[PDB]
């Protein structure tokens, strides 16, 4: 009908994906056995966009979860809703990659790539209409960042026409859990500008901001953090998931996002984020919505669109409000500050609605917006990237699995001619 | 699922897995015999009955030192087929532990790791230890990884080892040995954690208030060195860092694969309960030059990598807040072509404590894994300490008696000055 | 469709049992 | 007086599996299931029925 | 009216059977003591097809139980089923053959074989229209590989037009239980190919992997190995045994599976094989049912059927269900899978239906197929057969029994033959 | 049903007489007067009488008398006729020459009237046990005019050979390569399966395994009788595939003249060393193929294989016997000949291998028996033909041998038939 198929890779991709699993299984009344307990006839309407039907009342995740090492398996398996899961979607290697994205792309992975093939496969064409797929995976890791790359490869030749979203976790510079960390992202971008119809920047970094300022946790945890990312792809799904009072999917938003194929990253936001102590003092209006909704702390990718000229801005809302209310608050928005919008698009807002608030809370909203702050990730890149390359240091680990060393280049080459052409639209005349 | 096989040689490696496999057993909770009466899978092995047997093979060339083992508390823990022992050592001599008595065990001790591989299924790391000053621990040593890299080209092997004091000595003649175990750890290694025992005594004696330590007290914490290296594998964790892992992130070239370890915090049990402990200090500790085991000064240096290890309640909050104030130091000192230099690995459970010990019990710990340039000055130091040896050409006839050509000495020495020169060449900054 | 999966195996490698023990 | 090994008594027998011993009534009560649940999340439906 | 006699040759043919006679006595309701405590009158409706009667409401096997070795009757006697067989359908020398095929098909063999003759006369003179003969052996054995053959060889003079099946054993070179195994398999399907209606190619080694993987057993006895075959060949008869909603036989099958009198040579199928934890995650439609059939996992042979053409396709399903889907999903699997069929048949495939399930369970389906993959079968044993004849290795035990050096080459040509025009049909054009 | 006789010839099948003897009874359960305290078993090695007595099939023939008188004043005395403990007044004293046409001859007729109504008990009969050693002059000289004699009278009848090979570097004599070179015309015309085995190789592997630093002659004898029951086993109780003699006897011989396996016994463990060893069929059918665990002092590096049969036993499922030979085959030192890429026959049992009281072998539920031919043999015959020619240059010990009555020409002759053995060796060797 309208069917999405989650692809799970990596340690960081298999814990952001038991918690969305959590948080999708409680918005249908999912019971962790996986029953219905539901109360309302909604609830249980287009359960089909994310669960096959199973015997005795029972609903399975569409889900395929791959990571070459197999002791993150047994942490999802002892998880929350760890048994809801079909357990033949388990597809994993032994020897794991160490971080090594060239043994993840080439060595190890060319193994694990046709069972996770055939068994997307079986998902995929089990579905009577697939609107897409979508992975969740890091970009500095040895799996997701690598051999992740290589079943999008895969699957865009098989499947040309449809959606493909991945919420890659981009690292950031300030903090870092590897030292090959450029390494394998240089090498592993570039594979997404090529096929992908859209990527989703998220940095951890942003996301330990929020939770400092915003929420004031004394110790949140990772569940935290995939908390957050959980909320925002639910927010994305809601529209095509619930009736809403307009309503939208992810191809009415990829094609009203991506002005040129070149360009399909995005900065996700939430609005409704709160502390423990200010959820007594506060009036949940739309006005209020969208004061958070646009400052640049709430947002949870690394840049800052102050920096930049925002070119196109999405902003769906859950709940029931007035789109009057709605309205003037993008109309306004877009008068005010009228120097960090682009001129060679008026307009540049687009919103939906769905009328059911996400379960457990009355007003939120979800963001996505695509300005020339992303930029500012990229070049930073780069400026590890040569400052290793030059030197030729951490290059024998890659050269050992036989690749050449011209792949780094011509990588590189398009990371600056991406980010060349992207200055070029930053500086535009009408 | 993963597995690591512990290879001990030598009297330093008889009496360091004894620690070892002491703590291990009561981390997981192993019988002296061998039962659990109430993860596992890593280190000891299954039986039917429900005997857990553990994943190492002692050997030596004197036996009284593994037969004090099969007297000790832990005899019916061990097979006693992993229990591997020579008639004669090679009493301190490079040559005869390589090329006169080690050819004799060869055989049987690659046909156990032959069978050790069939026990296992998915393999993840041989775990050797030895020292640089013992004959039988550096000849012995050599050859076996000198075969065992071409029994497994692929698996990784990691090199725990006791390098030879800068002042204190146990033996005269050390400095000939050392030098030629280099060109087998070198050529044959994929991580190598050089300490000396003089830093350990030091450490002992400022931090832990031992005012005479003896060897337990140092193998106590190369034992909870190891268990920090491996409580990724063996439980789990926010981040869980496998060897691969973390030996992709410290080794910027096939020749300099010699990080330092460092752990923290090391302190008494009244100040330990007594002062607030926090990741902060901890990670403060960890880059003080008066807490390293290896007696240099990471501040004439600079550091290419950093392996970060917590352990217990840890938070990535403070994990990045201490990175932060770590970063803003003008006194740590990085390359220029590695503006990110860290690897940090989470992991839940805390380190226990051993009887008899020395360390406190504590809600949080720490290892560190420097990658720096300031090691080089310790090969600095022992070569001219072999080139004064070997201008007069003393106890040369002993190796030469064994059987050995000559030349191999002044070899050895031009590939140490080589990996000197490789180590200035790093430090050479382009700027 | 067809569903052909005759690919699903582990890793494991181990050397020969031939070397001599000497008696 | 005692056997030494690994003795790995039977994980399941393929008799009690595939072809189990559950009554024919019982089977049909499976099928039955929540089938008008059923009905409505996957169109799932059984034979001769508008 | 349509009787079935069951020869039982050699070691493997006698558990088999064994467990085969356990199978449809559940499903017809018979006791170990040989009464009937079933409720349904369909049970005793076709009930003489594969049983006969005695006084006091007892119905007995029509089997006809060979073994050169007094041993193995020993084990059957003391079966479950055990009393239930007649003491002289046992039919036993004293001496085996040693695994040494011109032993058993010359020597001995033909010792035994008048008395053989004289029971299977006897049980094809009581029904007043025998259906056909049914033996099953491995070509791996003595007893059913050499003397079992000389059985096929008389039986079809006697009877010429009355159709006989063997669900015989083919040897795997990965694990082979016996060295002079392709000498006795070379000397087998010589016999096999003459005088031979249907031939049912059951590989030891696929099963294992059937039990290991799909199935997830530790430890899969060799009464796991007969299961799979006794559910098999009781899906064969079940629309000959019971009322279906489009009926069939072991004729209906031969008639449409056999192109030329040449092949005749068939990779069984079963398609609810579902380990313990996969019934939480399963729905029990058809659909799942056709995956799991056209699956290449599912086979019982050592062939990949993607490296080879489907010749013709039989499907016979035991469960009430709406045909509709029968023929759907037949015609989705074929239109998708256009290139592999054969082109100078459109439209490949057999449907059958009857309208009673498996005795525990509700929907099953059996798979008998056609295709070139079973030429790798054969050309498999021809590469290891010409390796010993080449060097006259083993060859004393089988020169040493009076017998010449010619056949040898002949069954070879015979094969050679064989595998060419299989072949040749492989490379066909509309 | 099938039965087997023993025809145990020397002091070294009399000694394994008494081991392999004691070894079935504990097996079946018979006590030491005969008779079961409590289906048919027993009846391929005992047979009933009129007083339900339980008879062993085997025959005690010595030529001297004193090692059979130990037996007829034993604790098993009472399991016997007293016919076939045929006894010789004067031995053959380490002479072939003494053992095969002077002192052999006075009972060759006795020995062939008993065989004759053990067969005659017997309906369906199988194969015959016979035990001896190459060395001494009963065990090789008269071993061999019996063999000759019983081709006539049981032509198709099997005649498996155990035989005792002397060691390579330790002997009890001087005058035995003259016996052991002047047998091997009895082992290669009138044979269908070989068991040469020195006591050398038994001895290191009790010393280094079992921790039986001292063996004595009953350490050793215990092993055979666990390989001859580990054979029969098959035969006494049921498996999932049983194994019948001339199931395995048609699949080791590939040409007439080559039927000289290999016999491998395992595990063979202490209880000390196996309780902290799990024990599977994964590592033990390894132990089969290590050098250090052959049966007879060789290299399998320096042959190759050309028939391997497997006999596992106990409590094992066919599941692991497949993973362990896909273990097996997937391995470069593992070589086999050209002509037969699949050379492997496996025996599986339900019943496990038994433990005497007093033994060596811990209780061990599983259990594999290996018997391999190889080309790797092929040495161990040519040390004798050097052993043999520094002995036949100088002509010495001639005199005893000429003096009993044989023509000098038959000692070169032999030593041909010996040499042709091992280039017809050489030429399986060869790959095309
Ligand atoms: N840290 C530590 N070092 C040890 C220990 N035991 C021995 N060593 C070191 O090992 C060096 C000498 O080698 P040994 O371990 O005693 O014996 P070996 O390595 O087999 O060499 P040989 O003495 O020739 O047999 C000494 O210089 C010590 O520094 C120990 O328990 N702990
Ligand atoms: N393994 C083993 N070998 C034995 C045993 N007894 C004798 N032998 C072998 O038999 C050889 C000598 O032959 P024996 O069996 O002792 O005596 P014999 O066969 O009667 O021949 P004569 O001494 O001439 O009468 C010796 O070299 C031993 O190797 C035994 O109990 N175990
Ligand atoms: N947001 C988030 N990031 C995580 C989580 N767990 C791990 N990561 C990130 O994932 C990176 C390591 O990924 P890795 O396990 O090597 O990926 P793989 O090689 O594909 O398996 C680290 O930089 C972490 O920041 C999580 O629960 N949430
Ligand atoms: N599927 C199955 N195969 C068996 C069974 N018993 C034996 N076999 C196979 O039959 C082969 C040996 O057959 P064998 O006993 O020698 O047959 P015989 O000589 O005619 O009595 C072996 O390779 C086994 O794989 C059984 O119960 N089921
Ligand atoms: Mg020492
Ligand atoms: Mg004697």
């Amino acid at each position: 009908m309208r069917e999405i198929v989650h692809l799970q890779a990596g340690q960081c991709g298999n814990q952001i994906g038991a918690k969305f699993w959590e948080v999708i299984s409680d918005e249908h009344g999912i019971d962790p056995t996986g029953t219905y307990h539901g109360d309302s006839d909604l609830q249980l309407e287009r359960i089909n966009v994310y669960y096959n039907e199973a015997t005795g009342g029972k609903y399975v995740p569409r889900a395929v979860l791959v990571d070459l090492e197999p002791g993150t398996m047994d942490s999802v398996r002892s998880g929350p809703f760890g048994q809801i899961f079909r357990p033949d979607n388990f597809v994993f290697g032994q020897s794991g990659a160490g971080n090594n994205w060239a043994k993840g792309h080439y060595t190890e992975g060319a193994e694990l790539v046709d069972s996770v093939l055939d068994v997307v496969r079986k998902e995929a064409e089990s579905c009577d209409c697939l609107q897409g797929f979508q992975l969740t995976h890091s970009l500095g890791g040895g799996t997701g960042s690598g051999m992740g790359t290589l079943l999008i490869s895969k699957i865009r030749e098989e499947y040309p026409d449809r959606i493909m979203n991945t919420f890659s976790v981009v690292p950031s510079p300030k903090v870092s859990d590897t030292v090959v960390e450029p390494y394998n992202a240089t090498l592993s971008v570039h594979q997404l500008v090529e096929n992908t119809d859209e990527t989703y920047c998220i940095d951890n970094e942003a996301l330990y901001d929020i939770c400092f300022r915003t929420l004031k946790l004394t110790t949140p945890t990772y569940g935290d953090l995939n908390h957050l990312v959980s909320a925002t792809m639910s927010g994305v799904t809601t529209c095509l998931r619930f009736p809403g009072q307009l309503n939208a999917d992810l191809r009415k938003l990829a094609v009203n996002m991506v002005p040129f194929p070149r360009l399909h990253f995005f900065m996700p936001g939430f609005a409704p984020l709160t502390s423990r102590g200010s959820q007594q003092y506060r009036a949940l209006t739309v006005p209020e919505l969208t004061q958070q909704m646009f400052d640049a702390k709430n947002m949870m990718a690394a840049c800052d669109p102050r920096h930049g000229r925002y070119l196109t801005v999405a902003a769906v809302f859950r709940g029931r409000m007035s789109m009057k209310e709605v309205d003037e608050q993008m109309l306004n928005v877009q008068n005010k500050n009228s120097s960090y919008f682009v001129e060679w698009i008026p307009n540049n807002v687009k919103t939906a609605v769905c009328d059911i608030p996400p379960r457990g809370l009355k007003m939120s909203a979800t963001f996505i917006g695509n300005s020339t702050a992303i930029q500012e990730l990229f070049k930073r890149i780069s400026e590890q990237f040569t400052a290793m390359f030059r030197r030729k240091a951490f290059l024998h680990w890659y050269t050992g699995e036989g690749m050449d060393e011209m792949e780094f280049t011509e990588a590189e080459s398009n990371m600056n001619d991406l980010v060349s052409e992207y200055q070029q639209y930053q500086d535009a005349t009408a | 699922m993963r597995e690591c096989i512990s290879i001990h040689v030598g009297q330093a490696g008889v009496q360091i897995g004894n620690a070892c496999w002491e703590l291990y057993c009561l981390e997981h909770g192993i019988q002296p015999d061998g039962q659990m009466p109430s993860s596992f899978n890593t280190f000891f092995s299954e039986t039917g009955a429900g005997k857990h047997v553990p994943r190492a093979v002692f050997v030596d060339l004197e036996p009284t030192v593994v037969d004090e083992v099969r007297t000790g508390t832990y005899r019916q823990l061990f097979h006693p087929e992993q229990l591997i022992t020579g008639k004669e050592d090679a009493a301190n001599n490079y040559a005869r532990g390589h090329y006169t008595i080690g050819k004799e065990i060869v055989d049987l001790v690659l046909d156990r790791i032959r069978k050790l591989a069939d026990l296992c299924t998915g393999l993840q790391g041989f775990l050797i230890f030895h020292s640089f000053g013992g004959g039988t621990g550096s000849g012995f040593a050599s050859l076996l990884m000198e075969r065992l890299s071409v029994d497994y080209g692929k698996k990784s092997k990691l090199e725990f080892a006791i390098y030879p004091a800068p002042q204190v000595s146990t033996a005269v003649v050390e400095p000939y040995n050392s030098i030629l175990t280099t060109h087998t750890t070198l050529e044959h290694s994929d991580c190598a954690f050089m300490v000396d025992n003089e830093a350990i005594y030091d450490i002992c004696r400022r931090n832990l208030d031992i005012e005479r330590p003896t060897y337990t007290n140092l193998n106590r914490l190369i034992g909870q060195i190891v268990s920090s290296i491996t409580a990724s594998l063996r439980f789990d964790g926010a981040l869980n860092v496998d060897l691969t892992e973390f030996q992709t992130n410290l080794v910027p070239y096939p020749r300099i694969h010699f990080p330092l370890a460092t752990y923290a915090p090391v302190i008494s049990a009244e100040k330990a309960y007594h002062e607030q402990l926090s990741v902060a200090e901890i990670t403060n500790a960890c880059f003080e030059p008066a807490n390293q085991m290896v007696k240099c000064d990471p501040r004439h240096g600079k550091y290419m990598a950093c392996c970060m290890l917590y352990r217990g309640d840890v938070v990535p909050k403070d994990v990045n807040a201490a990175i932060a104030t770590i970063k803003t130091k003008r006194t740590i000192q990085f390359v220029d072509w590695c503006p990110t230099g860290f690897k940090v690995g989470i992991n839940y459970q805390p380190p226990t404590v051993v009887p008899g010990g020395d360390l406190a019990k504590v809600q949080r710990a720490v290892c560190m894994l420097s990658n720096t340039t300031a090691i080089a000055e310790a090969w600095a130091r022992l070569d001219h300490k072999f080139d004064l040896m070997y201008a007069k050409r003393a106890f040369v006839h002993w190796y030469v008696g064994e059987g050995m050509e000559e030349g191999e000495f002044s070899e050895a020495r031009e590939d140490l000055a080589a990996l000197e020169k490789d180590y200035e060449e790093v430090g050479v900054d382009s700027v | 469709s067809f569903r052909g999966a005759p690919m699903l195996l582990a890793e494991n490698c181990s050397p020969g049992p031939r070397y001599s023990v000497n008696p | 007086n005692t056997t030494l090994g690994t003795p790995t008594i039977r994980e399941l027998s393929v008799r009690d599996t595939v072809n189990p011993s559950k009554s024919f009534e019982d089977v049909l009560k499976e099928g039955q299931e929540g089938h008008d649940l059923y009905t409505v999340s996957h169109n799932d439906y059984f034979a001769g029925e508008a």
